[PDB]
């Protein structure tokens, strides 16, 4: 079957985030932090339609052993069922450790990197992620990095089949628990 | 006025009406559990010791 | 002979169980 | 992860597929092997060079993905999924469908399958797979191998297989029966009648 996506985005200043971590162990389930630390790539396909193809590819350079992982995002439905959250088509693959080379031989460029690094917590099916965005130069290396601003980024993702409705609605509720502090929206990719 | 006050506003910023759901119960189960093992050797280990004692003595 | 051998080695043994009867009784 | 040879029985100058079959299969339980079950394998290949995108029965949860001298991937079952995706960049290449199937024979620590060939409803081959267990490197078992398969082919007894080729110490892995079945369906939808 197909899957999809609703997501919600928003962002915090960095000298008040101890009391947002805080409030979130409160709130999320009874289980330690993880402190991920990803790799990250953007490959691109130009072919003869107007819209090109694109994919995402990460790595982790946390923990070895961890097989590659691939993932493919449509364009956003502009159906009213559901008008809270950015819902989605997406397709996610675990790959080998030649996924690079074989992406190269079928056709795609890459784009640009950058470097990811938070913490992650569960609470039900809803995976929350506070995470910092670095910036990759000089590509052939990973130790080249630099801030890209002053504040983290804070996603609320929640993936499930199609149909399954009353599911944005708990999300609504969980983003006003927070709201005093992070005020998250739906916002379109373009601008 | 000013201590009261002040506090008043501190509660405005760490209220959120929720029961918060964490709490330490495995730890503590696995704790107890040790203790009785240690419990269960000290009793097994009187018994030898008495018919060691009474063997000897003869 | 061998009744002496006995009757020290369940000695030893009797004075180690004690001695490791109060080292677990101190906690 | 054992070592695994791929060949083809030819179809002995008369009689049907299912008699040669038959023949086999018998030989088999004559020897003293046992049924445990069935087995299938499909093929596709996919153009704008080509691709080929297999499954196997013995991996249920994988799809190889695979060029005719460039990598191999090894991906989950969802990736067939994203080919559906694409559909604007790659076509299907219809009528190229080909598949085996057959059942599975285990004689001490053995496995042996004799599948049949079909170009959808019609057969036109036979093939051999023979996989040892408990060694890993190729080349280091090749006598056992040798030595089973004279037992139960007498002539016939293919040698070598060119993925051996690669003559270092290294370990022989699942992608390799890959190759070799997709070589072997090369040749098959070369020679036809």
């Amino acid at each position: 079957i197909n899957m999809m996506e609703y997501l919600l985005q928003g962002s915090v200043l960095d000298h008040s985030l101890e009391s947002l971590i805080h409030r979130l162990r409160g709130l999320c389930d009874n289980m330690e932090p993880e402190t991920f630390l990803d790799h990250e790539m953007v490959f691109l396909l130009k072919g003869q339609q107007a819209s090109p193809f694109v994919l995402r590819a990460r790595r982790s350079m946390d923990r070895a052993g961890a097989p590659w992982h691939l993932r493919y995002l449509g364009q956003p439905e502009m159906g009213d069922k559901n008008r809270h959250a950015l819902v989605r088509n997406c397709v996610d693959i675990a790959t080998s450790e030649n996924l690079t080379d074989f992406l190269m031989e079928m056709g795609f460029r890459m784009d640009h990197e950058f470097v990811a690094k938070g913490h992650l917590f569960r609470k039900g099916i809803m995976k929350i992620m506070v995470y910092k965005i670095f910036r990759i130069l000089v590509p052939g290396n990973t130790d080249s990095t630099e801030a890209l601003s002053l504040s983290y980024l804070v996603e609320l993702s929640v993936v499930a089949p199609a149909g399954q409705d009353m599911v944005s609605d708990d999300m609504k509720n969980f983003a006003e628990q927070l709201k005093p502090l992070v005020h998250l929206e739906k916002i379109d990719p373009k601008r | 006025e000013a201590e009261l006050s002040a506090q008043i506003r501190y509660l405005t910023q760490v209220a959120t009406g929720q029961p918060h759901e964490g709490s330490s119960y495995s730890s503590r189960k696995d704790c107890q559990m040790a203790l009785k093992r240690v419990d269960y050797a000290r009793l097994k280990l009187s018994d030898v010791a008495r018919t060691c004692e009474q063997m000897l003595e003869n | 002979n061998e009744l002496q051998r006995k009757d020290a080695l369940v000695q030893k043994h009797l004075t180690k169980l004690r001695h490791w009867q109060q080292v677990l009784e101190d906690i | 992860m054992g070592v695994t040879c791929v060949s083809q029985m030819p179809v002995a100058e008369g009689k049907s597929v299912q008699q040669t079959v038959e023949l086999l299969t018998r030989k088999l339980e004559m020897l003293g092997a046992e049924k445990q079950g069935t087995f299938c394998v499909d093929c596709e290949t996919y153009h704008t060079k080509l691709m080929y995108v297999m499954h196997n029965s013995e991996y249920p949860l994988s799809c190889f993905a695979l060029f005719e001298n460039g990598p191999c991937l090894i991906a989950d079952t969802n990736f067939d999924v994203l080919m559906v995706k694409l559909k604007g960049f790659f076509q299907s290449a219809k009528a190229s469908k080909i598949e085996t199937r057959g059942t599975r024979y285990q004689y001490c620590d053995f496995l042996v399958k004799v599948g049949t060939v079909t170009m959808g409803p019609s057969a036109r081959g036979i093939s051999v797979e023979v996989e040892y267990g408990p060694c890993v490197v190729a080349s280091d078992c090749w006598s056992l191998l040798l030595e089973f398969l004279q037992s139960f082919l007498g002539s016939h007894t293919p040698g070598a297989p060119a993925v051996f080729g690669n003559r270092h110490d290294a370990v022989y892995g699942p992608a390799d029966t890959m190759v070799q079945y997709m070589e072997l369906f090369n040749k098959i939808r070369k020679q036809q009648q």
